[PDB]
């Protein structure tokens, strides 16, 4: 009943949630890279270590 | 097609569906159509909106 309907829509939302985030996680990485360059962080790991 | 490519869920209840709103010339006049692939939506009318 009421417990049943309250489950589903906290699925639905976290299943929305979920969705916004793995959709989007090239478009993300790609938006942390550009802010890092922005930020002097320019060098990725391997290549500074090398 | 629809965007993005994101993988189905089987808990998740939300369903995209594709619909077709299509004017054409007809002999007669424009008419207005409203379909899928499966069925129409709203039938073949002559279209609701007025021109000049």
């Amino acid at each position: 009943s009421q417990e049943d309907y309250t489950l589903e829509a906290l699925t639905a939302a976290v299943r929305r949630f979920e969705e916004s985030e793995d959709a989007t996680t090239e478009a993300r990485a790609a938006a942390e890279r550009d802010r890092d360059y922005y930020d002097e962080k320019q060098w990725t790991a391997a290549e500074k270590a090398a | 097609d629809d965007k993005p490519k994101h993988r189905l869920w089987a808990d998740y209840r939300r369903r995209r569906v594709r619909i077709c709103e299509e004017y054409y010339l007809d002999g007669e006049g424009w008419k207005f159509c409203m379909f899928t692939k499966a069925g129409f939506i709203v039938p073949p009318m002559p279209s609701p909106y007025i021109g000049e």
